[PDB]
C-alpha cells in the first residue's frame, strides 16, 4: 500500500515530473501482497495533467485542425463481452456532449498489452475508450469545467437509468487525466505504453497502489478518483450518507441553475468510503471554495482546548465544525485542483506522511522516503506531517505554504472573529436561572411502580447506580456472562439488551479514551442544520450545547427558553387497544410529526409522561427510530430537531444506543427523582444533591466517550444516526424499515411479542399492590433469577467427578448439563447423522484427539503464579499445547527442575502492552500470538488494579510497583491490513522455528477481515466468542459487547472457502466450551482446534466467586497476597482426567453418530437440523443463515499444508553468509552494506542468531557493527540483542528500535550533506516501541508517538511531536528542541530532559501525573552532561556539541518532567 | 461500607453461657448478640457470587441481601427483605441444622475459612425488630368472600393459615391439643426455644383475623366428609404422631415410656396443666439410673432433659 | 458477496409481511455441482426456496393475484437499489420449476429433490 504526489513549485511542464513518479511507483513492491501467480494485483493508479500537444498532434495526423483553446480527452470503460452495450454507451455519450455545444473530435482506442496480467483479473476487464471534445464556442476555461463535470453527471445518471451495468468513467476534464487498473503496480508503464512517450509532462502527479481485502477485483474501485487521492478507511461513513442525504434538499447556487436540478442524489450507488468522500469532495468544490478551504471543512483540525493557536484559527475551526459534520479515520490525503495541491493529515495523525523538497523547485511526498531517488546534496528540507497539518502547492503563481502560512493566509480572507459570538452557550442560560419552580418529586410509591412497570430491579439501583453517584466513574465486573441472549430469555428484558455495541478490528484502530480526551467531543447543536455551499451569517446563528445528555432543571430551561415553537408527542398507547394496537400507535405517531412539523414548529419534543393505568408506555427507542426514519425520508429532518424523555434508561448503555438512532438530546427525569429519594433517606452521607448530580453526569459523560471510543470515531457529530449496532433477534422488516440500516443476520420476533411482553410487566406493575422491588439476578445469581450457566449443583458435581476420578459421575454431569431447557444458540440444534452405528473399538486413539485441545492464555498478573504453573505442567504432560497470555512469565521457568516437568509455556503472545517481551522470551515457544482484540471485554486493552502489581509482578512486567495498569486499547503497530503484514513478518523473522496466529472476536462481516489477513500470511485463526472470562472490566463490556461465536466463525468459515484461502490457515475456537456435546457441533460447523477455558479453572478449584477483581479470591487463585496463596487445592491430575473425560466423550458420540475420525467431519453442516421450541415462544429464529455452505471443489475442507507459510527473505540473510567466524569462534566483525528502503526489519535473523548461540548479556557492547549507508526499510533493528551496533547514514523509514533489548541503534545524516541537523525530521512515526534496553541516539527531528511504552531504554533525539513519551513505564529520554503538544501522557516512571528556549513546555505539557522543573541536583547534572557528551561523540552533532561548549548558562534552560508516583521511590530527592 | 473483610477477621459466634451453669435452670443457651459483634459479624460475607449459601437453604432466603443490609445499617429494610419470604424467621434461626443446610455450605465454608454467623444473625435481625413494633399483622385490604379450613396446628398450618388470610380468604384451624402451635409448643423444650417468642408469633397471627379452635379432635367431633360440606378446603397438617416399638423379652414390665410423653409431659409442668404423671408417677428422674433408647436429636433432647431434671446418671446408646 | 444476501432477504422479507401472510421458514435445495462446466461455475447464484401460508382464509384467486402483486413490486423493489443478479423463478401454490444453464442430461443429478418418491 501507498500513496504519494509530486510536483513543480513555478509551473512549466517537464518530462522529469512523470519520470520520477513512474520510477517511485516501481519500489512500492514490498508493501504490496505477493501471490503464487504474481500477476494478478490489486489495483495501481496515476494521475497526471493533460498531454495538450501529443492529442493536438494526433488530431492533426487524423486531417482536422487543432483550434487556439485547449482539448478535453474523456476516458471510459465501457462493456466487452456483448456487442449490443457498446453501442448504446457511444449514442448515450454522444446525444448528452452534444446536445449543449461542443464539437466532437472524435473516438480513439488506447493500445495496451494484456499479456502481463493474470486470468481472474482478466475475467472482468472492460474495453478502455477516450473520446476528444473541444470549447468552440469561445467561452472562458472555468465554464468550461462546470459544463463538463455537470456533462458528465447527467450522462452516469442516464446511464444508470437504464441498468446498462458495467460502464465507468475515469475522469472527464481539461486539466487532468488518470491511468489507473486492476495490474500489477510495477508494470503500469507496459500496460499502458502512452505513458512511454517523451510528451507527456505535467506539473503535478498522483500515484497510490492500495491493498484490498477480498480477493475478487472490479476495475472501477481503483484509486486516485475523481480529483482526490487516498490512504486508509474512514470509520463514520454510515451516518454520513445519511447526514448527505438530509443536506441534499437545503442547497442551491445560480453556478448550476436549472442543471442543480440534476444533481439531486450527489452520492451515487456501490462505492468504498473514499468514493463518497470523493464525490462530496468533488460537487463541494464545483462551487467557488478552494482546496484548502474544503479540507478544513471536511476534515477539521482536533481542535484543541488550549491557546496554542492564535484565536482567528479557532474562529475559522469553530465555522467549519458549525458548517460540516467531520469525517474521522486514519487518512493520509493528497488532494489536487486545478489550482492548487494540498497534502494533509486526519485529525489524529494515525498514518505518516513525508516529503522532500529539492534544490531544483520539485516537492516530493508520500508515504517513504527513498522510494524515488535522490540526490544526497541537492536537499534544502527533509520535513514530516503531524495531526491536521496541511501543506500546499500553488501552480497559479508558483508558491509554496507551510503549515502556519497558509491557515493564516486561510483565515485573512473572511472574518471569522465577528461571527463566533453570535450564538451563545448553556451556562449563561443556567446562570440567569432564578431559584424558583421546585417540582415536587413523586412520593416513594409512585416510583416503586413507575420502576416496576419497566422490571428495574433493586440489585441496579445499588450495583450500578450507588457507585456512579458516589465516586464518579462506572462498576467494576470479574468474569463473563452466563444469561442466555435477550431473545430466548422469560423476564421482561428492556429493548436496549436486544442491541450490541461494535467495534474495530485491524481494519481500523480504536482510539485511546484516557490520554487523548483533548481531540474528543460531545457537542451538539441546535439550529445549526442548513445550506452547505452558500455562504452568509445565518449559518452562525445557533445554540451549543457541551453535553448531548441533559438534567431536568437545565432541560426546563431549555423549554422555558424555546418558547412557543416546541410541540410534544405522548409516546404513550392504550393498552386496550386490541392484538394490533402498537402498529396503530407508531403510524400515528409517524404520522402526527409529519404534520406538526410543517405547521410552524421546528422542535419536536417526545415524551411519555402520559403513562396511566390504561395506557402503556411506547419504548423510546423504537417511536424515536420510527419518527427520525421518517423525517429523513420525507426530508424533514433538516427543518427541525428532536429531544427526547425517557423512563427506562440508567446505565450507559442506554443513552448510547438511543443516541445511535438519531435523537439530538436525551433527558432521564426517573434516575433524578430515585437520586433524590436515595439522597434525602441519608444513604450517601453528607453528599448533597448537586455534587452528586454533577458526578452522575461526568461518569455519564466518561461512559460515552468510551463507547464513542471503542469504534475510532471522534465527535458525536459524526455518531448520532450512524447506527453503529448489532441486532439479534428481531425481525427483518421491523429493522430494515424503522431503522436506518441495521444488519439482522437471523429474522426475530416481530410487533406481537413486543408488545406482549410490555402490557404483561404493566400489568403486572400497575393492576396489582406492589411494594416493594424484586431482587432479580442478571449481574449475580439468585433463587428467584433466571437460568445462569454455571449452577451450583453443577460445579459440586463436576468437582467430585474430577476428584474422584469416575466416568459414570463426569457422564451424569453432562446430561445434567444437556437437560436444561435453551440457554444458547446451540441449543436449537440436533445432530441427526444417516450411516450405520459403528461400535466404539473402531474409532481413533484417546491422545490422538487429546493433543487438539488447548487451554487458552491467563495473565500471571491476574491468576496467581501457582496455578498457571499448574495449568502449564499439566498440559505440557501430556504432549497438548498450552498458552502463557500477556504478563510475561518468569525466565526460571525456561528449564525444567529435577522431577522431569516443565514449567515452561508452548505458547507466547504479543499484546497491545508487550510488557514481557524481550529477545529470550520469544525463542522458547514453539507458536506466537497477537492479541488483536479481547474476547469478553472487547475493544479495550488489559486491566489490572493499583495494589494487584506487588514486587513480583512489577519485576516481570517492567514496571513501577503500586499503579493501576492500563494496557493501552490501540495496538500503535497495527494501523491498517499491510501494518498487520510487517509485523507478521517480523515475528516470523525473529523466531525461523514457530508459527504466528491472530486472535479475533465475532461480529458482522468478519469475513473480509478474515480474507485480509490470510493474505498477510497468517497461518492460525482464533475466533472469540462473547462469553469468556477476565480479569477487570466495566459491565457494560461484558453484558454489551460481541456476538456468540456461531455467526461469526460459520461466516469466516464460507468466506475462507469462497476465495480459495481456506486451505492455508487453520481454525480454531473457543468460548462457551463446556461438554463433548458443543464441541462436536463446533467441529460440525468447521473448526479444527479447540478450547477449555473457565471449564478447567472450575476442576482446579474456582467456584465463581466474582470477587478477582478485588485480589480476594476465597479459594486462592485470583490472589497476589501471601495469606490466601496457601489455601491453594489445584492438582493437575484434575486437567488430566477432565481432558480424558472429555475425550472419551467425544469418542463415544462420533461413533454413535457413524463415522470414525474427527478430520472426515469437518465442514459437514447438512449432518445437523434445527428443531423449533415448539408454540410456547412464538419466535422465528432461522438458523439457516449459518447453515449455508459452498462446495470446496478439489481441496480439503481442512488445513492440507504442513510447515509454516515461507515468506521472502531481506539482505540480513545475505549477512548471516559472511558471519561465520562469529558462530563459529567468536571473534569481532565489521560489515559496511548499501541499504536501500526495501529491505524490511534488518537485523532481526541475526539478533535470533546471536540469542541462540549465546543469549542476551553474553557479549561486550559493540561487539559486530554494520554500517548502512542510504536510507534503510521499516522497522529497523526490532528486537536487537546487547553486541550489535546498526551506525545508518541517511533516514530511517519507520518504526525503528520496535522492541529494543540491549543493541545500539544510531541515526546520523551524511556529512555531506548542508543540513541543519536540528532542523529536519529524520526518523519516522513510532519510535522504539515497546523497548526495555538499549541505548538510541538519533541526529534529527522525531515522528509521532515517541518512545511509547518505554521501560527501561535511553534515547536522545533533537525534537518531538504530539504525544511523546505516551505511557511511558522507564527509562530515559532527553529530547534537544520543540516538544509537541499533550507531551508524557500517563507517563508513570522514567524521567524527561527537555531543552526548550521559549519556555513553550508549560504550554504543551499534560499536567496530570508528571511535574517539570528545573535542574537543582548535581548528581542528576552530572549525568545529563555525561549522556550529552556520550551523544555527541557518537554521532556528532554540530546542536550536541555548541550546547556541551557553552555549559555555564544553558543548563538553566533545560527542564525536567518527573512523575508524581515516583516521588517516594528516589534515591536521590529531587528538592533541596 | 465495603464487606470484603475476611481475610482479617475471625469467625466468633455470640456470647454462650458455660456448662455448669445450665446444669439447673430452662433458659436458653446462646445469648442476644451485641450490638457491635453483630455489626462485624455482618461485615465477613463476601458477596460471592452464584452463592451457595442460598442453593442449600430449604426456604431460599436471599441471604446476601439481607447481610449487606445489617452490614450497612438500617435494619429495617433488612427485617422486611427477611420477611418477605418467610413467616417465622426466629424458629429457623434458632432451630434449623446449620450444620447442614445454611453454614455447611457457605463458598468460605469450603476454605477452611468457617462460614458467617447465618443463623443465629437471622434470629437477631428477626427479633432485634419486635422493640419498635416494626412487625405488623398481615391483614388484607378489602375482604374476598370464600372460606377455608385447615387442620393441625403445627408449622405448616400455621404458614399455610397466614399466606390464606394475606390472599383474603377465611381461615379456621383445628387442633387437639388446647395450646395450639403443633409439636412448636409441646415438642421442642423451653431452653431451646423460650416459648414467649412462640406465644408472640401465635399472637400476631391470631391479630390478623384467623379463628381459632383449640382442643378440637378431627375424629370425634366430626368427619373428613363433615369438614368438606362445611369448608371448601380443608388443608392436611397432621403430621405424625403414632411411634414405633421393639419386639423383644423384657418389655412386660413396667417404667416402659416412650420420648413424646415424657417430653409432652417436661414441656406441660413447665408451661403448667400440672400433670399428676411426673409427680405420682415414675416419670419423674429424681435420682434414678435413666437410660434412653434410640437416637437422634430426640434422644438428645431426652437426655438434656433428664440432666435438667436431676437424674444423677444417664446414657444413651446408638446402633 | 455476504452484504447483498442479506439486503436480499430483507427487501424481500419486508415485501412478503406487508399483506399479512405468514412466513414459515427458508430452505436451502440439495445441490451437487461437480457435474457442470467451468464457466458457469463462476457464475452460479445461491439458490433458495421460501415457504409461505395463508393464515386468512382467502380463497384461490385472491391468493393468486395477491402472489402476482407480490412478485411484482419484489421485482421493481429490486430493480430499485441497484442489485443486479437476482431473480424470481416462479411464486405460485400451483406451479415450481427447476431451471439452469446444465447439461440437459444431469438433472436428476443436479437436483436430487426429482429423485424423491
Ligand atoms: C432443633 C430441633 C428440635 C426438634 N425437636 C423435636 C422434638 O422434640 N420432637 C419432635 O417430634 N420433633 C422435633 N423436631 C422435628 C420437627 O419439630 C418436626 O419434624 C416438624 O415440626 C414436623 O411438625 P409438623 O409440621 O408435622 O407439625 P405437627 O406439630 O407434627 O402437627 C400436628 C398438629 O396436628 C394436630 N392434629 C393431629 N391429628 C389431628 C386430628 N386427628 N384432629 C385434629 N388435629 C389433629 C395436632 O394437635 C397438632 O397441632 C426438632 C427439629 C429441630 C430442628
Ligand atoms: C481468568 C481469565 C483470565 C484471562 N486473561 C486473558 C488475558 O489476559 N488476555 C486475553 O486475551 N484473554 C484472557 N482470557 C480469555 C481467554 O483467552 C479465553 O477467551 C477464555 O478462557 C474463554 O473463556 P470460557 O472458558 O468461558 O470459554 C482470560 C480468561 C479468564 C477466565
Ligand atoms: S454465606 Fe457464603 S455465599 Fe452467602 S453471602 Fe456469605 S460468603 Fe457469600
Ligand atoms: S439460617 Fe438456617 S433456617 Fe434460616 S434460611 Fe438459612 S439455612 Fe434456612
Ligand atoms: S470468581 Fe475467580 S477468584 Fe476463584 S472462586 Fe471463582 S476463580
Amino acid at each position: 500500500c501507498g500513496v504519494g504526489f509530486i510536483a513543480a513549485i513555478d509551473g512549466k511542464p517537464r518530462r522529469s515530473v512523470v519520470e520520477k513518479g513512474i520510477e517511485a511507483l516501481k519500489a512500492v513492491w514490498h508493501r504490496g501482497a505477493v501471490d503464487a501467480d504474481g500477476k494478478t494485483g490489486d489495483g495501481a493508479g496515476i494521475h497526471v495533467a493533460v498531454p495538450q500537444k501529443f492529442f493536438k498532434d494526433h488530431v492533426k495526423v487524423i486531417g482536422h485542425r487543432a483550434p487556439d483553446n485547449k482539448l478535453a480527452v474523456g476516458q471510459v470503460f465501457l462493456p466487452r463481452i456483448s456487442l449490443d452495450a457498446q453501442e448504446a454507451c457511444r449514442c448515450i455519450v454522444e446525444t448528452e456532449i452534444l446536445a449543449f455545444g461542443y464539437y466532437i473530435y472524435g473516438w480513439r482506442q488506447v493500445p495496451i498489452n494484456v499479456d502481463i496480467i493474470g486470468e481472474k483479473a482478466n475475467a472482468t476487464r472492460p474495453e478502455i475508450e477516450q473520446i476528444i471534445v473541444g470549447n468552440n464556442k469561445g467561452v472562458s476555461d472555468e465554464q468550461f469545467e462546470l459544463d463538463l463535470y455537470i456533462i458528465r453527471r447527467r450522462i452516469e445518471k442516464a446511464v444508470k437509468g437504464e441498468q446498462i451495468n458495467d460502464f465507468y468513467i475515469c475522469s472527464l476534464s481539461a486539466r487532468s487525466i488518470i491511468y489507473k487498473g486492476m495490474f500489477l503496480a510495477e508494470q503500469l508503464t507496459t500496460f499502458y505504453p502512452d505513458l512511454l512517450d517523451e510528451r507527456f509532462e505535467s506539473d503535478f502527479a498522483i500515484y497510490h497502489q492500495r491493498y484490498s481485502t477480498n480477493t475478487f477485483p472490479t476495475w472501477p474501485l481503483a484509486q486516485p478518483f475523481r480529483m482526490l487521492a487516498h490512504n486508509g478507511e474512514i470509520n463514520t461513513v454510515k451516518g454520513n450518507v445519511n447526514w448527505m442525504k438530509a443536506h441534499e434538499t437545503r442547497m442551491e447556487h445560480p453556478a448550476f441553475g436549472t442543471h442543480m436540478q440534476d444533481l439531486k442524489p450527489v452520492i451515487g450507488v456501490g462505492l468504498s468510503d473514499s468514493g463518497s468522500l470523493d464525490t462530496v469532495f468533488e460537487v463541494m468544490v464545483r462551487a467557488g471554495r478552494t482546496a484548502p478551504m474544503v479540507k478544513m471543512m471536511l476534515v477539521p483540525q482536533a481542535l484543541t482546548s488550549s491557546q496554542t493557536t492564535p484565536d482567528n484559527h479557532k474562529a475559522l475551526i469553530q465555522y467549519c465544525n458549525s458548517v460540516m459534520e467531520p469525517w474521522d479515520g486514519p487518512a493520509a490525503l493528497a488532494m489536487t485542483d486545478g489550482r492548487w495541491v494540498v497534502g494533509g493529515m486526519d485529525r489524529n495523525g494515525l498514518r505518516p506522511m513525508r516529503y522532500t523538497i529539492t534544490t531544483d523547485g520539485l516537492i516530493i511526498g508520500g508515504s517513504e522516503t527513498g522510494m524515488v531517488k535522490i540526490d544526497e546534496t541537492q536537499v534544502i528540507e527533509k520535513g514530516r506531517l503531524g495531526p491536521g497539518e496541511m501543506i500546499a502547492v500553488d501552480l497559479q503563481s508558483g508558491k509554496l505554504y507551510r503549515d502556519r502560512e497558509l491557515k493564516d493566509h486561510l483565515a485573512t480572507l473572511k472574518p471569522w472573529d465577528k461571527w463566533v459570538q453570535n450564538t451563545t452557550h448553556l451556562d449563561e442560560l443556567v446562570k440567569t436561572a432564578s431559584l424558583k419552580g421546585e417540582p415536587s418529586d413523586m412520593d416513594k410509591a409512585e416510583l416503586r411502580r413507575r420502576q416496576q412497570a419497566f422490571g428495574l430491579t433493586m440489585e441496579d439501583m445499588e450495583l450500578i447506580l450507588h457507585p456512579m453517584v458516589e465516586d464518579g466513574k462506572e462498576a467494576i465486573g470479574s468474569m463473563g456472562d452466563d444469561s442466555p441472549i435477550a431473545v430466548l430469555s422469560d423476564k421482561y428484558r428492556g429493548l436496549h439488551h436486544f442491541f450490541r455495541q461494535n467495534f474495530s478490528q485491524v481494519t481500523n484502530p480504536p482510539i485511546d479514551s484516557l490520554r487523548e480526551r483533548r481531540v474528543m467531543s460531545l457537542k451538539t447543536r441546535l439550529g445549526n442544520l442548513g445550506n452547505i455551499l452558500d455562504e452568509d451569517e445565518t449559518q452562525t446563528r445557533l445554540l451549543q450545547l457541551e453535553s448531548p445528555v441533559l438534567t431536568t432543571a437545565e432541560f426546563r430551561a431549555m423549554r422555558d427558553y424555546m418558547g412557543d415553537t416546541a410541540a410534544e408527542i405522548d409516546a404513550t398507547f392504550p393498552v386496550d387497544g386490541g392484538p394490533e394496537a402498537l402498529r396503530d400507535a407508531l403510524r400515528r405517531i409517524r404520522q402526527e410529526t409529519e404534520d406538526a412539523v410543517r405547521g410552524g414548529a421546528t422542535h419536536v419534543i417526545l415524551t411519555d409522561e402520559a403513562m396511566g393505568p390504561a395506557r402503556a408506555a411506547i419504548p423510546a427507542i423504537l417511536a424515536t427510530g420510527a419518527v427520525h426514519t421518517h423525517l429523513i425520508r420525507s426530508n424533514l429532518r433538516t427543518f427541525t430537531s428532536l429531544n427526547v424523555r425517557t423512563a427506562e434508561g440508567l446505565d450507559t448503555h442506554y443513552f448510547a444506543v438511543l443516541i445511535g438512532v438519531g435523537a439530538t438530546t436525551v433527558n432521564a427525569y426517573l434516575a433524578q427523582e430515585a437520586i433524590a429519594e436515595r439522597h434525602r433517606r441519608g444513604l450517601f452521607g453528607s453528599m448533597p444533591l448537586e455534587k452528586g448530580m454533577a458526578n452522575y453526569k461526568k461518569a455519564i459523560d466518561d461512559g460515552l466517550l468510551k463507547i464513542m471510543s471503542k469504534m475510532g470515531i471522534s465527535v458525536i457529530s459524526s455518531y448520532r444516526g450512524g447506527g453503529n449496532f448489532e441486532a439479534i433477534g428481531l425481525s427483518r422488516a421491523l429493522v430494515a424499515e424503522h431503522f436506518p440500516a441495521m444488519v439482522s443476520r437471523i429474522s426475530g420476533i416481530g410487533l406481537n411479542g413486543i408488545q406482549k411482553k410490555v402490557l404483561e410487566q404493566h400489568a403486572t406493575a400497575y393492576n396489582e399492590e406492589v411494594v416493594a422491588l424484586p431482587v432479580g439476578g442478571f449481574y449475580r445469581f439468585r433463587k428467584s433469577g433466571d437460568r445462569h450457566g454455571w449452577e451450583g449443583g453443577v460445579i459440586h458435581t463436576l468437582q467430585q467427578a474430577v476428584t474422584n476420578d469416575s466416568y459414570t459421575t463426569f457422564k451424569k454431569y453432562s446430561e445434567q448439563v444437556n437437560k436444561r431447557p435453551p440457554m444458547q444458540l446451540r441449543d436449537l440444534l440436533e445432530l441427526r447423522s444417516t450411516k450405520a452405528p459403528v461400535p466404539v473399538d473402531e474409532v481413533e486413539s484417546i491422545t490422538a484427539i487429546r493433543k487438539r485441545f488447548i487451554t487458552p492464555g491467563m495473565s500471571m498478573g491476574a491468576l496467581s503464579p501457582e496455578a498457571h504453573g499448574t495449568l502449564n505442567v499439566a498440559m505440557n504432560r501430556i504432549g497438548a499445547k498450552s498458552d502463557s497470555g500477556e504478563g510475561g512469565e518468569d525466565p526460571a521457568r525456561f528449564r525444567p527442575d529435577k522431577n522431569g516437568d516443565n514449567w515452561n509455556s508452548a505458547i507466547k503472545q504479543v499484546a497491545s502492552g508487550r510488557f514481557g517481551v524481550t529477545a529470550e522470551y520469544l525463542n522458547q515457544c514453539r507458536e506466537l500470538e497477537i492479541k488483536v482484540a479481547q474476547g469478553a471485554k472487547p475493544g479495550e486493552g488489559g486491566q489490572l488494579p493499583g495494589f494487584k502489581v506487588t514486587e513480583m509482578i512489577a519485576r516481570l512486567r517492567h514496571s513501577t510497583p503500586g499503579v493501576m495498569l492500563i494496557s493501552p486499547p490501540p495496538h500503535h503497530d497495527i494501523y491498517s491490513i499491510e501494518d498487520l503484514a510487517q509485523l507478521i513478518y517480523d515475528l516470523k523473522q525473529i523466531n525461523p522455528d514457530a508459527k504466528v496466529t491472530v486472535k479475533l472476536v465475532s461480529r458482522s462481516g468478519i469475513g473480509t477481515i478474515a480474507a485480509g489477513v490470510a493474505k498477510a500470511n497468517a497461518d492460525i485463526i482464533l475466533i472469540s466468542g462473547n462469553s469468556g472470562g477476565t480479569g477487570a472490566s466495566p459491565q457494560t463490556s461484558i453484558k454489551f459487547a460481541g456476538l456468540p461465536w456461531e455467526m461469526g466463525l460459520s461466516e469466516v468459515h464460507q468466506v475462507l472457502t469462497l476465495n480459495r484461502l481456506r486451505h492455508r490457515v487453520r481454525l480454531r475456537t473457543d468460548g462457551g466450551l463446556k461438554t463433548g456435546r458443543d464441541i462436536v457441533i463446533a467441529a460440525m460447523l468447521g473448526a479444527e482446534e479447540f478450547g477449555i477455558g473457565t471449564a478447567s479453572l472450575i476442576a482446579m478449584g474456582c467456584i465463581m466467586v466474582r470477587q478477582c477483581h478485588s485480589n480476594t479470591c476465597p479459594v486462592g487463585v485470583c490472589v497476589q497476597d501471601d495469606k490466601l496463596r496457601q489455601k491453594f487445592v489445584g492438582t493437575p491430575e484434575k486437567v488430566v482426567n477432565l481432558f480424558t473425560f472429555l475425550a472419551e466423550e467425544v469418542r463415544e458420540i462420533l461413533a454413535g453418530l457413524g463415522f470414525r475420525s474427527l478430520n472426515e467431519v469437518i465442514g459437514r453442516t447438512d449432518l445437523l437440523h434445527q428443531v423449533s421450541r415448539g408454540a410456547e415462544h412464538l419466535d422465528d429464529l432461522d438458523l439457516n443463515p449459518r447453515l449455508a455452505q459452498v462446495d470446496p471443489g478439489e481441496n480439503a475442507r481442512y488445513c492440507t499444508l504442513q510447515g509454516r507459510n515461507e515468506v521472502p527473505d531481506t539482505l540480513d540473510a545475505r549477512i548471516v553468509a559472511d558471519a561465520r567466524p562469529l558462530f563459529e569462534e567468536g571473534e569481532k566483525m565489521q560489515l559496511a552494506y548499501n541499504a536501500r528502503n526495501t529491505q524490511r526489519a534488518i537485523g532481526t535473523r541475526l539478533s535470533s542468531m546471536v540469542t541462540r548461540k549465546f543469549g542476551m548479556f553474553g557479549l561486550q557492547p559493540g561487539h559486530i557493527t554494520i554500517r548502512l549507508r542510504g536510507t534503510a526499510g521499516q522497522s529497523l533493528g526490532a528486537f536487537a540483542v546487547q553486541g550489535i551496533k546498526l551506525e545508518v547514514m541517511g533516514d530511517a523509514n519507520d518504526y525503528v528500535g520496535k522492541g529494543l533489548s540491549g543493541g545500539t541503534i544510531v541515526v546520523r545524516p551524511t556529512t555531506s550533506s548542508p543540513l541543519e541537523t536540528n532542523k529536519n525530521t529524520i526518523i519516522g512515526n513510532t519510535v522504539l516501541y515497546g523497548a526495555t534496553a538499549g541505548k538510541l541516539f538519533a541526529a534529527g527531528q522525531a515522528g509521532e508517538r515517541f518512545a511509547v511504552r518505554n521501560s527501561g531504554a535511553t534515547v536522545v533525539v533533537e525534537g518531538c511531536g504530539s504525544n511523546g513519551c505516551e505511557y511511558m513505564t522507564g527509562g530515559t529520554a532527553v529530547i534537544l528542541g520543540r516538544v509537541g503538544d499533550n507531551f508524557a501522557a500517563g507517563m508513570t516512571g522514567g524521567m524527561a530532559y527537555v531543552y526548550d528556549l521559549d519556555d513553550s513546555l508549560p504550554l504543551y505539557i499534560n499536567d496530570e501525573s508528571v511535574i517539570f522543573q528545573r535542574i537543582e541536583v548535581g548528581h542528576y547534572e552530572s549525568q545529563l552532561k555525561h549522556l550529552i557528551e556520550e551523544h555527541v561523540t557518537e554521532t556528532q552533532s554540530r546542536f550536541a556539541a555548541e550546547i556541551l561548549n557553552d555549559w555555564a548558562r544553558e543548563v538553566t534552560k533545560f527542564w525536567q518532567v518527573v512523575p508524581k508516583e515516583m516521588l517516594n521511590r528516589l534515591e536521590v530527592p529531587v528538592h533541596l | 461500607q465495603r464487606m470484603l473483610g475476611f481475610v482479617h477477621t475471625a469467625q466468633r459466634m455470640p456470647d454462650k453461657r458455660p456448662a455448669a451453669e445450665r446444669r439447673q435452670d430452662f433458659a436458653e443457651i446462646y445469648a442476644r448478640f451485641s450490638d457491635e459483634r453483630a455489626n462485624e459479624q455482618a461485615n465477613r460475607c463476601s458477596q460471592c457470587g452464584v452463592p451457595f449459601c442460598q442453593v442449600h437453604c430449604p426456604v431460599s432466603n436471599n441471604i446476601p441481601d439481607w447481610l449487606k443490609l445489617t452490614s450497612e445499617g438500617r435494619l429495617e429494610e433488612a427485617y422486611e427483605v427477611s420477611q418477605a419470604t418467610n413467616n417465622f424467621p426466629e424458629i429457623c434461626g434458632r432451630i434449623c441444622p446449620q450444620d447442614r443446610l445454611c453454614e455447611g455450605n457457605c463458598v468460605i465454608e469450603q476454605s477452611t475459612h468457617g462460614a458467617v454467623t447465618i443463623g443465629s444473625v437471622e434470629k437477631y435481625i428477626n427479633d432485634t425488630a419486635w422493640d419498635q413494633g416494626w412487625v405488623k399483622p398481615r391483614t388484607p385490604s378489602r375482604e374476598l368472600g370464600l372460606s377455608v379450613g385447615v387442620i393441625g396446628a403445627g408449622p405448616a398450618g400455621l404458614a399455610a393459615a397466614e399466606e390464606l388470610r394475606a390472599k383474603g380468604y377465611e381461615v379456621h384451624v383445628y387442633d387437639r391439643y388446647d395450646r395450639m402451635g403443633g409439636l412448636l409448643v409441646y415438642g421442642i423444650p423451653g431452653f431451646k426455644l423460650e416459648k414467649s417468642v412462640v406465644e408472640r408469633r401465635v399472637k400476631l397471627l391470631a391479630d390478623a383475623g384467623v379463628i381459632y379452635h383449640p382442643n378440637f379432635e378431627v375424629g370425634r367431633d366430626a368427619s373428613l366428609p363433615e369438614l368438606r360440606r362445611k369448608h371448601v378446603a380443608v388443608l392436611v397438617a397432621t403430621g405424625v404422631y403414632k411411634a414405633r416399638d421393639i419386639k423383644a423379652p423384657g418389655s412386660g414390665l413396667g417404667n416402659i415410656v416412650a420420648a413424646l410423653d415424657y417430653l409432652t409431659t417436661s414441656n406441660k409442668v413447665s408451661l403448667g396443666d400440672t400433670v399428676e404423671a411426673y409427680e405420682n408417677g415414675s416419670l419423674n428422674a429424681a435420682g434414678k439410673h435413666v437410660v434412653v433408647l434410640g437416637g437422634g436429636d430426640t434422644a438428645m433432647d431426652c437426655v438434656r432433659t433428664a440432666i435438667r431434671q436431676g437424674a444423677t446418671s444417664v446414657k444413651c446408646l446408638y446402633r
